[PDB]
């Protein structure tokens, strides 16, 4: 989205913190239940 | 006791770090640093010292001796007592505290007192506000160092520094969490003042920014304190992230693998990095600096605790 | 005997001659030449000389350039807050003596009118080496101190 | 606790060392040669809060294999509340 | 070129001081006690040291 | 050698490849290390007074060659120094006691303090 | 303080000479 | 306008794999690691420094340093007292008094250059008709006391006889200009 | 369509032609208050008429610049507004007319100046486009 | 990986620079004073 | 106690002073010692999993402390009043009639 | 709240004695105090001949020496009508431009040392100690080279100076690149400079900036393109002109103006006509040593030009060149006599340092040294 790119350009460290942190709030959310095998 | 064997060599380390900084930061600028005093300036620290000691006071003022004649003592004693828990090799920590890391955090929280008191006893509004600004900076990059240590702690089991350096036998936390080492270094740069982050330490505003009654001992003790705090906060970027006293483990035939020598090599790398990064980068102005500790190294530190906690909880790597 | 006094004076003088940090009153061009004497080629950080930005902790004060009649009180006030084993170096003709502006109304006829001077670097724009040799003469002035022998009278 | 006695004596021996470093210059060299900046209270209260939340991070950091995926999510809820507070402080503009 | 060694030398004699910080408080503690220091010295080990100095009579 | 107390060690770390071009009367050994590198550092002087040395001890015969103003070693300008009025160097005895330091003709330290009164009193 | 903060955003670097590059 | 200028200067870099390029440069210092790399290259390169007392900076025969009154090869001070340098001097450092000596040929009873009140501009070397006053490349004459720095009447400027071996060289090489 | 005047502060005006017409009509109307036999009124009338004419004829700002060779229309608006200020100022402290004595000594020194000396050369003619 | 596109190879250390020291008159300059017609 | 008292709270109080001046027989059971739980581990085994709501409520108390220190000591130094003086033209009478 | 912000680092900005009326950390007004370096230059020149007057000019701006001698010479040729040769003009520019480089190398990296970058200072000062090997070689004194005399120039280049200036120009693009790679890209630099001391063009004109602070704002105004006062009308070079006006544009200009000055140096080197060094008018140019000794009529002029002077005719002109600081102009009223008459020296830094009051309003106290940085404030001219 145009405004999303405007936000990951103007503010790189709060848009790459809500994405270096998503990979931490996202791995145990879905990747752990996936690891039922 | 054996506290002499950790304070005297550290005093020599700080005295020779003033020379190591002048000399490395000079080599960077295409010029030999202190080079006439000793064989290679090796006696230049002793010359600076023996000069500061032989300089008559500007005013005796031994009356006010309990207020700010023990505040530099406090700052320096804290910078030196945070060295107990720092382990140089397996079983070479002076006192293995099972909560070692939190003790370092507390020692920093008392260094805040050191700065604030030694600035308030200087009855100079400009110098006192400068000391308060420096304390607020040292304490604003302490939430970021706190969270960085929470990351390197999640990776480790316990706060025991000997364990944090023993938990890296497989891989140093500098390799997976390199982005974190860059944030711990750029915070240890900013927690201490000696950094691209030293507007309160802008060449002039520093001297007129810590005290009014110098007498030389105050000037040396602050700089001896800043350089020990620097050796310490570089001896933390090498316990936590680099392997505290661990080799690369290739087990060479040429190398008999001494531990303390590896810890020394790594803390030398981080001291040289302190110097190099003082030479090559402009100051941050303390108004972008405080807006970098909150808006840049706190979000990027919080994310890292959630990233290194997540990626270690999903796959049971804890 | 006296030999111990001779060696303790040699030691004190070696200290004060090795680390001699001057408050460089860099007024005018002789501060640009002084900056060349602090620059890469003629190191002053080699000889221990560290240009202090404050009068509070400084062994010397390399006044350079034209001491104006208005910068005379400021120079004196700065010289009064150096720790007692202090020296002053006059660098450039305008700072050491009246100079190009000896007869100017606003220019003091040499800082020797405000601060007591110990080594006058000669030459109106002294070569950076010339200021460096003036400092290597201040080092001699230190090596001739023997303050301990005089404290024992 | 047993290992706290070395630093207990460390404080006193470093006191002695600093007192000697104080007395060394004193002996030698004989006769002949803004109303208020409230942002410093906001920065201070905010460090207080963030060091409280790091205090809460520490046990959760050292004990995360015990609390398998539930202590983690409870700490992430605590941390989402921290983040809401920190975003209210960022937007309101206390980080300046 | 080996010109950087002159500037390496102060870092060496500041590295040769942390080696001393580490080995002094090791060989001083290795002297007062015949054995090196134990890092992970939990209460099990102090209890076993008590009973050990009580077993050698 | 035996001076780990000076920058004289930097000069003695030179001379390792340098060639010695002449030596003046005072003993100052004038060295040249060209070709290798670092222009501006290919001509120096070893003062032969390892302590108490200072600049200006380099006589005028060499003070040209040593500041790169000329390319004539002092062994070549010594055939050009004037014999009738030629004077040896004086090391710039600035401060080292009176009668070595220079004095004007009214300083009251100069033996024979002249009086400038243009009128000849009666 | 409502003082105008120094916004460190701007237009990208483009070397701007004068019009007299080729033929005055 | 600054609001719209910001909106547009941030809508210029607004295409994926360009926001990523700029993010990476901010996220991992790129311009700053190019600063550290250059600084390292200079940390290891040879040093442009000069251990002064033993080797000194390059000069030229036109270099203006300590003033020296020249002499004619056969003694006889070259300084006939025309007073042209006393006239040309911008700072009026040179004070010349002249007297017909007993030999009959004019000479300066007083030729005192005040080095402290002197700008070292070489005007005296140009103005002198016979090259009587020249600046010797000395430039190393820092004096402990100001009175010594006032160069006496034809006695200390007569120390140019020591510097003649270099002054004659510089003049023989500069006279072509 | 103009992106920006290279000059800082002189913000690009989109409605350049319209405000120029407004300013030049205001100027023509306001200049009537100065006596007619004054060089200032002849000048103002002439150049304001020329620029108002070329602004009415052409439509784009670029064509206004191209024909009326006086830089950029933003600087032209600055000039016109400053001229309006001057006419509203000149009405006050009226300097028009010449007092009887009127001693004005024109002095001419014709010494040629050497060519290699700062001489303010004319610069490009409006064939720059 | 830096400002070295085979062009910084023009480095500051010259090592062959002022090869003819100034006061050495290998060629005697002439420096005309007046134009030949004058 | 060190950290959150004498590095934060009495720091606050120091600020309030400096500015705004006022004017044998034991039977050690060697079980439960085989794995000694450091105090942090045996606080984390509880606070984050079993009594976790008494830990998310201090979360809300720290959030209320943040909101409080903001709404109280913003001191009209940001959008609280740095919005504008809020003076409009069409709502003014240009002082022709005072 | 008044703060007596003095010289932060002495020896860089010598007598800077601002009296800042602050508001917390935001500066509300900056009141510079002048006169601490007010030597009697505009009075002492009335008392000395036009030749004795020249050494004051290299001592007016101490970081860009020969530009002021070139501005004075062009003010005693504007009156004298003293046509100088082509070689004198080319040398005069090759040294006015070497001086532009000597100044931007200082006024960039002394500014960059006030901001905090310590190494660019010492690299640029090694470069400056290479260019002073040219000053000191062509005239004699490393800084005050009283070399650009009224008629032409003091004395010809040595027989190895163009080769050395070439061997320097080849290796000087790299030094500018290093000064640029170390400061231009840095986010700690841009942050310290972007939107700092922004001067709208109307302000740079009002306050008579007329320098690198008049081409920041975007006013294309270089007195080498406006009023070509030498071979400048022959030499090709582009005047870099900023687009925002912030202290980051003035830095980018001073770091491009340091490359166009390299172009001008390389041109002056490649086209330097072998002509006479001084004007043939031997009543304005002292004859050579060889001629005055051999010719009686030359000896008379060498006597009446090193004692009496020119006696330039009665006039009054304002000759302004583009010195590195800005438009350095010397308004030289000349009574008929051999001594000038109120040789007023318009020196940028007297008009720039005025700008500090409005440039550094609402900037933080740590910016007040960055403003003083980019103004190239040298107090000799103030
Ligand atoms: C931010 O920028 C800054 C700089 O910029 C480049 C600086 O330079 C510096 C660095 C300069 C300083 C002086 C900092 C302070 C450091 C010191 C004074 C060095 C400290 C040295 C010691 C711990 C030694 C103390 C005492 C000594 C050596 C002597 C004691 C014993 C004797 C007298 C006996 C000696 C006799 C014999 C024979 C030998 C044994 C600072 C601070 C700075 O702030
Ligand atoms: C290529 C390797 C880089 C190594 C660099 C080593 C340098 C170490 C020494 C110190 C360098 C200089 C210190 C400079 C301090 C200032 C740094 C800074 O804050 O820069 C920006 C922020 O930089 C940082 O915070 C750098 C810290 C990096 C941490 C990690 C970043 C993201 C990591 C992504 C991980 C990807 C994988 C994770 C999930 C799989 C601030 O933003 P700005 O104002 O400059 O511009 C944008 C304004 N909105
Ligand atoms: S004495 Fe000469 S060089 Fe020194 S400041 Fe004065 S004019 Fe400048
Ligand atoms: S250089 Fe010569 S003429 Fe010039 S002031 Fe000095 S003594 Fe006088
Ligand atoms: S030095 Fe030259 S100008 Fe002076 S009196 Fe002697 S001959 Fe004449």
């Amino acid at each position: 989205m145009e405004k999303l790119r405007m936000f990951v350009a103007q503010e790189p460290v709060v848009a790459a913190s809500c994405l270096i942190g998503g990979v931490g709030l996202f791995l145990p959310a879905v990747v752990r239940p996936i690891l039922d095998s | 006791a054996e506290i002499l064997g950790i304070i005297l060599p550290l005093l020599l380390g700080v005295a020779f770090l003033v020379l190591a900084e002048r000399k490395v930061m000079a080599f960077v600028q295409r010029r030999k640093g202190p080079d006439v005093v000793g064989s290679f300036g090796l006696l230049q620290p002793l010359a600076d010292g023996l000069k500061l000691i032989l300089k008559e006071p500007i005013s005796p003022s031994s009356a006010n001796f309990f207020l700010f004649r023990m505040a530099p003592v406090a700052t320096f004693m804290l910078s030196l007592v945070a060295w107990a828990v720092v382990p140089f090799d397996y079983g070479m920590v002076l006192s293995d505290l099972n909560i070692g890391l939190l003790y370092l955090f507390a020692i920093s929280s008392l260094g805040v007192y050191g700065i604030i008191i030694a600035g308030w006893s200087s009855n100079s509004k400009y110098a006192f506000l400068g000391a308060l600004r420096s304390a607020a900076q040292m304490v604003s990059y302490e939430v970021s160092i706190g969270l960085i240590l929470i990351t390197v702690l999640i990776c480790v089991g316990s706060c025991n520094l000997s364990e944090i350096v023993m938990a890296q036998k497989q891989i140093w936390f500098g390799i997976p969490l390199f982005p974190v080492l860059v944030m711990f270094f750029i915070s240890c740069l900013a927690e201490t003042n000696r950094a691209p982050f030293d507007l309160p330490e802008a060449e002039a505003e520093l001297v007129a920014g810590y005290n009014v009654e110098y007498s030389s001992m105050g000037f040396a003790l602050f700089f001896l304190g800043e350089y020990a705090n620097m050796i310490l906060m570089s001896g933390l970027c090498t316990l936590f992230f680099l392997g505290g006293w661990l080799p690369i483990l290739d087990l060479p035939i040429f190398k008999k693998i001494p531990g303390s020598i590896w810890f020394s090599i790594k803390v030398l790398f981080f001291l040289f990095l302190y110097i190099w990064v003082r030479a090559a980068f402009p100051r941050y102005r303390y108004d972008q600096l405080m807006g970098l500790g909150w808006k840049v190294f706190l979000p990027l530190s919080l994310a890292w605790v959630v990233s290194v906690s997540g990626l270690l909880v999903t796959f049971q790597w804890l | 005997a006296e030999f111990v006094i001779s060696k303790v004076d040699d030691l004190m003088n070696w200290a004060r001659t090795g680390s001699i940090w001057p408050m460089t009153f860099g007024l005018a061009c002789c501060a640009v030449e002084m900056m060349h004497t602090g620059a890469a080629r003629y190191d002053l950080d080699r000889f221990g000389i560290i240009f202090r930005p404050s009068p509070r902790q400084s062994d010397c004060m390399i006044v350079a350039g034209t001491l104006t009649n208005k910068m005379a009180p400021a120079l004196r006030k700065v010289y009064d807050q150096m720790p007692e084993p202090r020296w002053v170096i006059s660098m450039g003709s305008c700072a050491n003596g009246g100079g190009y502006y000896h007869y100017s109304y606003s220019v003091v006829r040499g800082c020797d009118r405000i601060v007591p001077v110990d080594i006058y670097v000669p030459g109106c724009p002294p070569t950076a080496e010339a200021l460096l040799y003036g400092l290597l003469q201040l080092q001699k002035k230190i090596n001739r101190r023997k303050d301990f022998l005089h404290w024992w009278n | 606790m047993l290992e706290f006695a070395p630093i207990f004596i460390y404080l006193v021996i470093s006191l002695l060392v600093s007192l000697i470093l104080l007395g060394v210059p004193f002996l030698f060299a004989s006769n002949s040669s803004s109303r208020f900046d409230i942002r410093f209270y906001l920065v201070s209260i905010l460090f207080l809060i963030f060091d409280l939340e790091v205090t809460f991070f520490f046990p959760w950091a050292v004990s995360l294999n015990k609390i398998d995926l539930f202590g983690f999510w409870s700490m992430m809820a605590f941390l989402f509340i921290l983040t809401i507070g920190f975003l209210y402080e960022w937007k309101r503009g206390a980080l300046d | 070129s080996l010109v950087w060694l002159e500037a390496m030398l102060p870092l060496g004699i500041i590295g040769g001081m942390l080696c001393i910080m580490g080995n002094s408080q090791y060989y001083i503690h290795k002297a007062y006690h015949g054995r090196p220091k134990h890092i992970g010295h939990d209460e099990w080990d102090v209890a076993m040291e008590r009973r050990d100095k009580k077993v050698v009579e | 050698r035996c001076l780990p107390d000076g920058n004289l060690l930097q000069t003695k770390i030179h001379n390792i490849g340098a060639t010695l071009v002449g030596v003046d009367k005072f003993g100052n050994k004038y060295y040249q290390k060209l070709g290798d590198t670092q222009y501006g550092r290919h001509r120096w002087v070893e003062y032969a007074s390892k302590d108490r040395y200072n600049a200006s001890q380099v006589p005028a015969e060499w003070h040209g060659w040593l500041h790169f103003i000329t390319d004539h070693t002092g062994d070549e300008l010594l055939s050009l120094k004037p014999k009738r009025y030629g004077l040896e160097h004086k090391e710039n005895f600035s401060g080292e006691g009176d009668a070595y330091i220079y004095h004007s003709k009214g300083h009251t330290l100069n033996p024979g303090q002249k009086n400038w009164t243009r009128y000849q009193s009666w | 303080a409502a003082a105008a903060a120094a916004a460190a955003a701007a237009a990208a670097a483009a070397a701007a000479a004068a019009a007299a590059a080729a033929a005055a | 306008d600054d609001e719209e200028a910001e909106q547009l200067a941030k809508e210029i870099s607004k295409d994926w794999s360009t926001v990523f390029e700029r993010s990476m440069n901010t996220l991992f210092l790129t311009e700053m690691v190019r600063g550290l790399s250059l600084t390292l290259k200079y940390f290891f390169d040879p040093k442009v420094t000069i251990n002064y007392p033993f080797e000194k900076g390059p000069l030229s025969p036109r270099f203006r340093g300590e003033h020296a009154l020249r002499r004619y090869p056969t003694g006889e001070e070259r300084c006939i007292a025309c007073k042209l340098c006393e006239a040309v001097c911008p700072a009026q450092a040179i004070t010349i008094e002249a007297e017909e000596r007993e030999d009959g040929s004019r000479r300066t009873t007083r030729y005192d250059i005040d080095m402290t009140k002197c700008i070292y501009c070489g005007f005296c070397q140009e103005a002198c008709p016979v090259d009587a006053i020249v600046e010797g490349p000395n430039f190393e004459f820092a004096t402990e006391t100001h009175e010594e720095l006032l160069y006496d009447k034809e006695k200390l400027l007569e120390n140019g006889d020591r510097w003649e071996t270099e002054i004659a060289e510089n003049l023989r090489s500069e006279s072509l200009y | 369509v103009k992106q920006t005047t290279g000059i800082v502060g002189l913000d690009v005006v989109p409605n350049a032609r319209a405000v120029l017409i407004d300013l030049y009509s205001k100027t023509l109307k306001e200049i009537q208050a100065v006596p007619e036999d004054e060089g200032y009124r002849k000048a103002v009338e002439s150049f304001t008429r020329q620029r108002l004419n070329v602004c009415k004829e052409e439509e784009d700002w670029e064509m206004i610049e191209k024909r009326l060779g006086c830089g950029q229309v933003e600087e032209l608006i600055e000039e016109a507004r400053d001229e309006l200020t001057l006419i509203g100022k000149m009405i006050e402290w009226d300097p028009w007319g010449v007092p009887d004595d009127y001693e004005c000594e024109v002095i001419e020194n014709d010494a040629p100046i050497p060519k290699h000396v700062p001489q303010h050369r004319p610069g490009p003619l409006p064939e720059q486009f | 990986p830096c400002a070295h596109p085979e062009y910084l190879e023009a480095v500051p250390k010259a090592t062959e620079y002022r090869l003819r020291c100034p006061a050495t008159i290998d060629e005697e300059a002439i420096v005309p004073s007046s134009d030949p017609e004058t | 106690f060190l950290v959150v008292y004498i590095g934060a709270i009495a720091v606050l109080f120091l600020f309030v002073v400096m500015m705004f001046h006022i004017q044998s027989l034991r039977y050690t059971v060697y079980a439960g010692k085989v794995r000694s739980w450091t105090n942090l581990e045996t606080l984390g085994n509880l606070l984050y999993t079993y009594y976790f709501v008494w830990f998310l409520v201090p979360s809300l108390i720290l959030l209320v402390a943040m909101i409080g220190a903001i709404v109280l000591t913003m001191h009209r130094t940001t959008k609280v009043k740095r919005q504008d003086v809020f003076r409009r033209n069409a709502i003014d009478f240009r002082r022709t009639i005072m | 709240f008044t703060l007596n912000f003095g010289p932060q680092h002495p020896a860089a900005h010598g007598v800077l004695r601002l009296v800042l009326e602050m508001n917390g950390e935001v500066v509300e007004r900056a009141e510079p105090h002048i006169g601490l370096l007010h030597r009697g230059t505009e009075k002492l020149i009335e008392y000395k001949t036009y030749l004795q007057a020249l050494p004051y000019f290299d001592r007016s701006d101490y970081v860009s020496m020969m530009a002021q001698e070139h501005a004075y010479s062009l003010a005693v040729e504007k009156l004298l009508n003293c046509e100088v040769p082509l070689r004198a003009q080319y040398i005069r520019v090759l040294f006015c431009e070497i001086t532009r480089i000597l100044n931007h190398l200082l006024a960039l990296t002394t500014h960059a040392m006030d901001v905090g970058a310590l190494t660019p200072f010492l690299w640029a000062f090694e470069e400056r100690e290479k260019l002073l090997e040219f000053y000191e070689r062509v005239s004699g004194a490393r800084m005050h080279a009283s070399f650009i005399r009224p008629g032409g120039v003091a004395q010809d280049l040595p027989l190895g100076l163009c080769r050395d200036i070439d061997s320097f120009t080849q290796q000087f693009a790299s030094r500018i690149d290093e000064l640029e790679e170390m400061l231009t890209g840095n986010r700690i630099w841009k942050q310290r400079l972007v939107d700092i001391g922004t001067v709208t063009a109307q302000q740079a004109k009002d306050w008579g900036f007329s320098g690198v602070m008049l081409r920041g704002p975007g006013v294309c105004w270089d007195l080498r393109r406006a009023a070509p006062y030498d071979v400048y009308d022959q030499l090709d070079f582009d005047v870099p002109v900023g687009t925002r006006g912030d202290c980051y544009d003035r830095y980018c200009i001073r770091i491009e103006e340091m490359r166009q000055s390299l172009r001008i140096i390389v041109q002056c080197l490649n086209q330097m006509p072998s002509g006479m060094i001084k004007a043939d008018d031997r009543k304005l140019c002292p004859p050579s040593r060889c001629r005055m000794k051999l010719s009686m009529e030359s000896s008379i002029h060498h006597f009446e030009l090193y004692t009496e002077g020119f006696s330039v005719p009665a006039s009054s002109t304002y000759t302004a060149v583009e010195a590195p600081k800005g438009e350095f102009g010397v308004f030289l009223v000349s009574n008929g006599s051999n001594r000038p008459y109120r040789c007023k020296i318009r020196a940028p830094g007297f008009a720039h340092l005025q700008g500090l009051d409005f440039m550094s309003k609402h900037h933080m106290l740590a910016d007040v040294v960055t403003i003083i940085g980019t103004q190239d404030i040298v107090f000799g001219e103030v």
